[PDB]
């Protein structure tokens, strides 16, 4: 027959702090046992306050990002303001569900700030079930990224650690570390790591090289 | 999921787990499975996550319109019936949703179970999810109409916690509500495994 | 896997990566794929890991036993025919794609043998999921009667190409040069990727893990 | 299209200093059979962007006419505006995904080469809507054979002269002919530059069959 | 594959393409599909590579023993018969056609087809996937009583025309000529292939 | 899997339905009612697919009611049964069909007591007695054995008792409680539920 | 999946003159858990242990049949078994069932008798041996265990620190797998002693 | 679909099994026994495929008996359980496998009371308490809730009562009678069958 | 089917076999597969009989209207384009290749292939199930600048060779020659078919 889907890899990670949000991904686009390109970052600026990360079928991720872009403009002409992080996350849920019977093979994670300036992260499934959380990973290597974050950020399975609040510095290294680990095991993760930091000042991008095999 | 709700002399209590599973993998362990529609309506969630979220929010959307139109708030019977009808429009299309509707109208305390099939029944007790059979066992062994708020909190807590011990797909925390004459009040968000150790003396 | 073979003026050279995959996760980063058969006959295995392991060990076991009984330098053509008749009997269910290379009284020889039992003799070849990358490099730069060093570099480039372009390939490029004089198994000849260094320490002070039961057995 | 009839194999792309060069062989296969050994799989969209296409040829000829008319329509207005290589790439991406989403795909893989504003363009388009940009491009079996070659050279030498790109392309067509059973030894080279699009006539890559005597 | 054999007075001519394929990929662009069964009996290989080669070995094995037991070079008829028997006994399990051609003292130069387990002698025979595209050519271009050189051109022309049309055929043309005097093995390279209409 | 049963006498119709609301392996309800009031003297007992039964039963229920409002009088048990037959038969060769097995009991002021049996295929048959569900296989013989068209209500409840006791003894499924109601000249009378 | 039916997690780690092996304590059938104290690590000798993840029957069967062959080895040979030899013995045992394999992926962790050297390995369900200098993982949460070990493991860990690292790696990887858990058991192998511990793992 | 349950105490094992012999939709028997006597202090409770259960159970039964005759003493509850485990596991990867789920209760003069649970896949587990059949899903939680390893026989029968009452109330299938027996120091004692 | 068209100076030549088949049975042993689309544009039919004929009718319909609207004989390019468009619009639902050949004042004699919905002009073109067996022959036997009589022989020879080999081809050879002067329709009968190697 004919399959409307392809698997292109990519893992996306988001973490929430007091006044910052982090969205990070690998730069590898692949298909089968071949790499399409080594220069495909999954982070995308939507507003100064909100950044998206899409992974899975790149055809769906591209069209979906363009839908969101158009929908962002539609909102602002109609409402006279920018669509907030929580509003974008709510809108994304509905867009994904309108395709409940022909879904976007897509893993979306939303990172930004809420109306109080506090860090916000939204994790989605291919069909639009979502919630807010402190940290979440989506994509081919999400199961590799999750447990380490559960232990270190959530302080899970530990007895007398004093429970230190999350700092930008510490989260940055944490983001770097989990991807370094995943690139060693997941064949779909590698090349380079791009981190997008959302703060009150705006969006700053940072690049750290990864395994290229 | 595991989900439970029962009514007694002092209203209705509602308890759910918080685990979200994709295949054999735990995607979320802090997943909210109760939707607070109005100050005195309550909806639980079980099955396909996105199906539950969307459709019970769509019920909530309509319970909002009803109050703004009629100016008198919506009954429990009406709400659960409206959801059943939404489910019936999408027949044999693969929606997976099991929900219980809780509230207080003039008829008193209202408890309802609604299926993705369209099934809708009123009763004193219900349990949905992969761990409903375990939740039922501990519920029935230790239920009486003459429960006190503290006894009922003990039972609903116990029922989820024990279900999550046996059910591969239940875990996280117990989230419990007490439906009182003047609306629900959220009782607790207690860790499941912490309780299981407490119950083990 | 990416594996490759090359004939030059003074002998043969075999190549291999060091990656093993379970599902789509890299199980081994440093597994050995160039296998010993005789002191001067070697075999590269691609496909089902355990299958390439047992077939190659079985062949080596039969080759030592053959050399013992004849008192002669094992023949690579003997290795190739033993291998293919074994694999033909299993009708391709033993997933072993092999590149066998060595030196005989009849000079340097290179064969490839597929799981179903077909064989071909040739100056250069490549097998595995990264074979496309390797043949590309070989068809591009191969010449008859190359110098060892010119032949060693091209082979490294062929395996490197496989490693970098193929998701089922990685680690170090292993080389094995076979001359009418001897065989040098240059394990980890070239190593493209490096990330062992980091700056994240995740230690736990004795007592962070909650324990319920402790038992000590004196020895 | 549910089942493609007449197909074309790998299309090549790589960008040199001051332009882009595209290669594709002049073969249209009917299954394994070489049916048409002298047909063009490349077109000049306008004077800034060019296109080589893999897969179903009827779908390529259809897309060739639709794009052909779009350029004509734009030339009629004469308002000082024309489609940039990126604009053509974006349109094509939107076209393929749209057709794919209606479960009736255009069975093509595309390479779009272009030169505009002193910058070279090279874009990939899939039949599922997969789109990206890369310094070198190879579709079908090219992605497994030619693409490794290009990357290994571009790693050692990122900037190439037009001559260097040409000889690299001819080298890749040599590999493709040797290794692809769905290929042929008649091919074209297309080039974008400051001067525009130039498609060159029937070319053959030099082959050597001396290894045919190295089996004894 | 494309394989072919032609009969002349003094002996036979056997030709083949040099390609092996797996799916759309070619894994060997220079493979000789002309395997000796005895000193003046060759066979042309087509179909499953492993299945073909296995038949070639067992055929060459039995003909060596049979040759020694009769203390005489095996008859081409005998050769064809043994290949035909293995092909028939495992017609469901072995998937390959083998053309057997050669020369003996009793009956001169002979050409045999064994596809599927049947046996037929022909003035000339073609086989393989590329044979489909040259059925018309061989019927039109054939003359009885061709000289060794003419037979050599006839096979070369027919295989060239098949390889260009067939995607599963490619590489060079391997030719062997078998006579009383011996075997002449020659290779026709890319520059040396006869030109026809190519558009 | 549910159970319905009807026994028609000379001047009355006795009907009974089980009270289980089952899902997979559990009994969700002990006291579920499978009877629907269509008129003062018409009951519709429905059985089958989980979501389809109540939706279909209520649709018919609401239209019989609509007829009453629009005309000032109710449908005859026959007209009702034939209406519900039309609605099911029209959905048969459609994209969504209703898998419902039903039993209509009623009393007409002219014709008298009536009992109608209906397939999920929408074949309609009038019967002196009938039963739905797998239990019918075990009870239809008991009914065949002791039924006379002149059976009294006292004897009919006793005959239903004999049938329901068989479901406890031989039927694999657990159906401990049943709804029992009688239709006659005076209408529908709720009767003591039979528990085991 | 066939391995998915029963679940389970087995992990091994290396340290300074020591090795650690860990497994979950769950016995469960798809939907439900049956036992909380199920055994998956089995001693093949003093200072040498095998952990088995996969189908519970084949976990038990392989353990019993390896013991059969091990005892005969230790009786016929005049010695206790070297770690490399056990690996090869498990490799042969599993590969013998090439076309009808036991659905378990074993982990071997121990110290070489006589020589002191730490040895860890994991294997296929058809007997492919993997030897590493750091860690090996097997089970339904391989990806989770890989993520922990890669981030947590260090080259020269003392027994005290090694136990904490292998624990934390097991605890948190199991908490993301729905078919693994109900307690974690850890064996720390030294020359002087063996230390066995059950952890306060999540019971959900 | 059948039900088995075992409760192990400090010095005794309580076992119970349902008494239904079901075929399609009918209960053929009210008084069928699913317990097998292997030794003076070993019971094997079997459940599963209709023809396979009794054949397999008796084969093991006859071999434990053979061991007793050949040695003058009986197998330990552990040795028995491990024997039956071997026999099932060996038929697993064969042309005909046995789809039987079993529960072995026994008393050893050294180790004490023992309760073994076994899959149809032949995975063996020792448990303080266990249950087989779909009923387990509804009863394992009750058992988890009230079980202490120091439970008395008086309290254990009461705990079994609580579990069996749940099967009447919530379980869709009709299982009105159960066999109840206790194993200890003195052997196997037939106890008053629990009827509903 | 076997169908064929050849271009010469003054115009074109179009040939076909005369067989229609259902399974292994032939239902019409004398069918003319050369349908006129206009006065000097013909088309050669292959594939599904019903699908082909339906395309032929609609093509002839539109070209009649198009011809009247331009008040000029339709261009062969135009003809090929309309057949190509119907073939493309229903490539999944209509299963037939149609060769369109003819003559016009603008561009002389022309031959077009439209298989699957593509469009290509060729010096000559073959189609149908029997085309496989004559790919080699046409490549070898073709010369540029053939006279009308030579083109006539070329098509006859190629179709004869295909019909003998192909089981789905048989009957007679229908030939049409289209020039400025008009259309010459001739039939080549069984006794008149060119002889080749038949063994
Ligand atoms: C317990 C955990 C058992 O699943 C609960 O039922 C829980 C329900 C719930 C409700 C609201 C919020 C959170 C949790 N269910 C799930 O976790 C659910 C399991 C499920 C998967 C598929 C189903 O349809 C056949 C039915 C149930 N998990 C999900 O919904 C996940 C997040 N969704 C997906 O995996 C999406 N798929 C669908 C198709 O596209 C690929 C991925
Ligand atoms: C490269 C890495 C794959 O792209 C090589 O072919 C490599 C060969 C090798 C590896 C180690 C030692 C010598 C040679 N192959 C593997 O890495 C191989 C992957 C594979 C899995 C399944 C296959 O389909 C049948 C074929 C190849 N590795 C393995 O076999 C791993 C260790 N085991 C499994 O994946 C489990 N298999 C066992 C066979 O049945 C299917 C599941
Ligand atoms: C031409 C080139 C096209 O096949 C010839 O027939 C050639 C003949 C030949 C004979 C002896 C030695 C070398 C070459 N045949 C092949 O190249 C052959 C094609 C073939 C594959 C599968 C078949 O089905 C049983 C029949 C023919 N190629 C191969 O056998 C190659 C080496 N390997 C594979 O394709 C592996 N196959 C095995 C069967 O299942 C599909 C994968
Ligand atoms: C040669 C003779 C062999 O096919 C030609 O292709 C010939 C061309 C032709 C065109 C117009 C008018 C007459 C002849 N085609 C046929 O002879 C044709 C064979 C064919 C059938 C089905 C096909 O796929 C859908 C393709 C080709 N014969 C017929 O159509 C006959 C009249 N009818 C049937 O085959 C009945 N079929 C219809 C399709 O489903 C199965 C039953
Ligand atoms: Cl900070
Ligand atoms: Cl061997
Ligand atoms: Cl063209
Ligand atoms: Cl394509
Ligand atoms: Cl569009
Ligand atoms: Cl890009
Ligand atoms: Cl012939
Ligand atoms: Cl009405
Ligand atoms: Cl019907
Ligand atoms: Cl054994
Ligand atoms: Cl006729
Ligand atoms: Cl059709
Ligand atoms: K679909
Ligand atoms: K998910
Ligand atoms: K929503
Ligand atoms: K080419
Ligand atoms: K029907
Ligand atoms: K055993
Ligand atoms: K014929």
């Amino acid at each position: 027959r004919f399959s409307p889907y392809a698997f292109n890899g990519g893992t996306v990670l988001a973490i929430a702090g007091e006044d910052f949000s982090i969205v990070a991904s690998d730069t590898r686009l692949s298909e089968g046992f071949s790499i399409h390109t080594r220069d495909s970052p999954k982070c995308y600026k939507l507003t100064d306050k909100t950044v998206i990360g899409c992974s899975g079928f790149h055809g769906d991720c591209l069209t979906l990002t363009k839908i969101i872009e158009a929908r962002l403009k539609m909102y602002k002409h109609s409402n006279n303001k920018a669509m907030t992080t929580g509003a974008i996350a709510a809108m994304l849920s509905t867009i994904l569900y309108s395709r409940r019977f022909f879904p976007y093979y897509v893993y979306n994670i939303i990172g930004g700030l809420d109306e109080e300036g506090k860090g916000a992260v939204y994790s989605f499934d291919p069909v639009g079930s979502y919630q807010r959380d402190s940290f979440k990973a989506g994509g081919s290597a999400s199961a590799m990224l999750q447990p380490l974050l559960d232990n270190q950020v959530g302080f899970k399975n530990m007895q007398n650690v004093e429970h230190v609040p999350l700092t930008l510095d510490r989260a940055m290294r944490l983001v770097k570390d989990v991807f370094i680990s995943a690139a060693e095991r997941d064949v779909y993760t590698g090349d380079a790591l791009r981190i997008c930091i959302v703060t009150k000042e705006g969006i700053r991008e940072e690049t750290v090289p990864l395994r290229k095999d | 999921t595991t989900t439970l709700a029962f009514k007694f002399q002092h209203g209705v209590i509602v308890a759910v787990d918080s685990r979200a599973t994709a295949g054999s993998y735990i995607s979320s362990l802090r997943m909210n499975k109760v939707i607070e529609i109005n100050p005195y309506l309550l909806g639980t969630m079980s099955g396909c996550a996105a199906d539950c979220q969307y459709w019970e929010r769509l019920l909530a959307k309509e319970c909002r319109l009803y109050y703004l139109r009629n100016g008198e708030r919506i009954s429990v019977s009406a709400a659960s019936k409206l959801l059943s009808n939404m489910m019936l429009q999408y027949r044999g299309m693969g929606l997976s949703m099991g929900s219980m509707i809780c509230g207080w109208d003039k008829k008193g305390p209202g408890l309802y179970y609604v299926d993705d099939n369209g099934t809708r029944l009123s009763g004193q007790m219900f349990s949905t999810g992969s761990g409903n059979t375990y939740a039922y066992g501990v519920m029935d062994s230790g239920y009486r109409q003459d429960l006190s708020p503290e006894e009922a909190y003990d039972l609903g807590r116990r029922a989820i916690a024990y279900a999550t011990h046996r059910d591969n797909y239940s875990g996280g925390v117990v989230n419990m509500y007490h439906m009182k004459e003047d609306g629900w009040v959220k009782v607790e968000s207690s860790d499941v495994s912490d309780l299981l150790y407490k119950y083990g003396e | 896997t990416t594996i490759a073979g090359l004939v030059f003026r003074d002998g043969v050279i075999l190549g291999a990566d060091t990656r093993a995959t379970n599902d789509s996760v890299v199980a081994d980063k440093s597994c050995e794929k160039i296998h010993f058969i005789a002191p001067k006959i070697y075999c590269c295995g691609a496909g089902v890991a355990a299958d390439t392991e047992m077939t190659t060990r079985m062949a080596a076991s039969k080759m030592e036993l053959h050399a013992l009984s004849t008192g002669r330098e094992p023949r690579v053509a003997t290795v190739t025919r033993i291998l293919r008749q074994t694999l033909f009997r299993y009708q391709g269910h033993v997933g072993a794609s092999l590149v066998v290379g060595g030196v005989d009284l009849n000079g340097p020889q290179l064969y490839e043998v597929h799981p179903h039992g077909s064989y071909s003799r040739l100056p250069f070849t490549a097998l595995g999921s990264g074979q496309g990358a390797a043949v590309a490099l070989l068809e591009d730069r191969f010449q008859p009667n190359m110098t060892l060093e010119a032949a060693q570099e091209l082979l490294v480039e062929a395996i490197t190409a496989g490693i970098l372009s193929d998701l089922g390939s990685g680690g170090n490029v292993d080389a094995c040069v076979i001359t009418a004089g001897g065989a040098k198994l240059q394990r980890a000849l070239s190593t493209p990727t490096e990330p062992v260094q980091r700056a994240g320490r995740y230690r736990f002070a004795p007592g962070t893990t909650p324990v319920l039961t402790r038992e000590v057995r004196p020895l | 299209t549910q089942n493609p009839m007449v197909t074309g194999t790998s299309v090549l792309g790589v960008k040199f200093d001051g332009g882009v060069v595209i290669a594709a062989d002049m073969l249209g296969s009917y299954g394994s059979l070489a049916r048409f050994r002298n047909i063009s799989r490349i077109m000049r969209v306008n004077d800034s962007t060019m296109l080589g296409a893999s897969g179903d040829y009827a779908d390529f000829q259809y897309l060739k006419q639709v794009l052909g008319q779009m350029v004509i329509d734009e030339e009629l207005l004469g308002d000082g505006h024309s489609y940039s290589p990126r604009a053509i790439h974006s349109w094509l991406t939107r076209a393929m995904y749209s057709r794919r989403s209606k479960m009736n795909p255009l069975w093509n893989t595309m390479v779009i080469g272009g030169y505009a504003d002193g910058e070279s363009f090279l874009g990939y388009v899939d039949m599922l809507g997969v789109a990206y940009e890369a310094p070198s491009l190879a579709t079908g079996y090219g992605a497994y054979l030619a693409q490794p070659l290009l990357r290994e050279v571009l790693e050692k030498q990122p900037v190439l002269s037009q001559t260097e790109a040409r000889e690299l392309v001819e080298r890749c067509m040599r590999v493709l002919y040797y290794r692809d059973a769905r290929s042929y030894n008649r091919f074209q080279i297309a080039t974008v530059t400051e001067k525009g699009v130039e498609i060159e006539g029937p070319l053959s890559a030099q082959t050597n069959w001396d290894i045919a005597h190295m089996i004894s | 594959t494309t394989i072919m054999a032609v009969e002349f007075d003094g002996g036979v001519v056997v030709g083949s393409d040099s390609r092996v394929s797996a799916g759309t990929a070619v894994v060997n662009r220079v493979f000789d599909k002309l395997s000796p069964l005895h000193q003046r009996i060759f066979c042309a290989l087509s179909g499953s590579a492993a299945d073909a080669q296995a038949i070639a070995d067992m055929a060459a094995y039995q003909l060596e023993l049979h040759g020694l037991e009769l203390e005489e070079p095996p008859l081409v008829l005998a050769a064809a018969n043994v290949v035909k028997n293995i092909s028939y006994k495992y017609r469901e399990d072995l998937l390959a056609h083998l053309i057997v051609a050669g020369w003996d003292q009793r009956e001169g130069g002979q050409v045999y087809g064994t596809m599927g387990g049947m046996l037929i002698r022909q003035p000339f025979t073609i086989g393989g996937s590329g044979s489909s595209y040259i059925y018309g050519y061989v019927d039109a271009a054939y003359k009885p009583g061709m000289t060794p050189e003419e037979c050599r051109r006839f096979t070369t022309n027919a295989i060239t025309l098949a390889m260009n049309r067939d995607g599963s055929s490619g590489g060079v043309i391997y030719l062997v000529t078998i006579t009383a005097a011996g075997v002449d093995h020659r290779v026709i390279l890319g520059d040396e292939l006869p030109k026809f209409y190519d558009e | 899997m549910e159970y319905l049963i009807g026994i028609q006498g000379p001047d009355y119709v006795l009907v009974a339905s089980d009270r289980v609301a089952a899902s997979n392996i559990v009994q969700m309800k002990d006291d579920h009612d499978k009877m629907f009031k269509m008129s003062e003297k018409i009951l519709l007992l429905c059985v089958g697919e989980a979501g389809d039964t109540v939706q279909f039963a209520e649709y018919i229920q609401k239209n019989v009611q609509l007829y009453k409002m629009r005309n000032g009088y109710e449908l005859s048990p026959t007209a009702a049964a034939n209406f519900t037959r039309r609605n099911l038969a029209d959905c048969l060769r459609s994209r969504t069909p209703y898998h419902v097995n039903l039993l209509l009991a009623g009393y007409d002021e002219h014709e008298g007591p009536a009992l109608y049996y209906m397939d999920y295929l929408a074949a309609l048959a009038k019967a002196p007695f009938a039963a739905h569900g797998y239990g019918a296989f075990l009870t239809l013989s008991i009914l065949d054995r002791y039924y006379t068209p002149t059976i009294s209500r006292e004897r009919a409840v006793e005959l239903l008792r004999k049938c329901l006791e068989e479901l406890q003894k031989r039927f694999i499924l657990n159906l401990p409680t049943f709804s029992v109601r009688v239709i006659d000249k005076d209408g529908i009378h709720n009767l003591e539920n039979i528990a085991f | 999946s066939i391995m998915s039916y029963n679940g389970g997690a087995v992990m091994a780690m290396k340290g300074k003159n020591c090795v650690a092996i860990a497994a979950d304590r769950r016995f469960g059938i798809q939907a439900q858990m049956v036992t909380t104290d199920f055994q998956k690590i089995f001693p093949m000798g003093d200072r040498l242990y095998i952990g088995l993840a996969g189908l519970a029957t084949d976990v038990q069967t392989v353990a019993q049949r390896l013991k059969f062959r091990l005892n005969l080895y230790e009786l016929k040979e005049g010695r206790q078994i070297k770690p490399y030899t056990l690996m090869s013995m498990v490799a042969n045992l599993l590969y013998e069932k090439r076309f009808g394999p036991y659905y378990t992926e074993p982990v071997i962790a121990g110290l070489d008798p006589k020589t002191f050297k730490p040895f860890i390995c994991s294997l296929d369900l058809i007997g492919c041996p993997m030897v590493t200098d750091d860690f090996v993982v097997s089970g339904t949460c391989s990806e989770q265990m890989y993520g922990m070990c890669e981030s947590l493991w260090e080259p020269n860990m003392d027994p005290e620190h090694l136990f904490e690292t292998i624990s934390q790696a097991m605890l948190n990887a199991v908490d993301r797998d729905a078919v693994s858990g109900m307690g974690v058991i850890v064996h720390v192998i030294e020359k002087d002693k063996i230390t066995t511990r059950t952890l306060k793992a999540r019971m959900d």
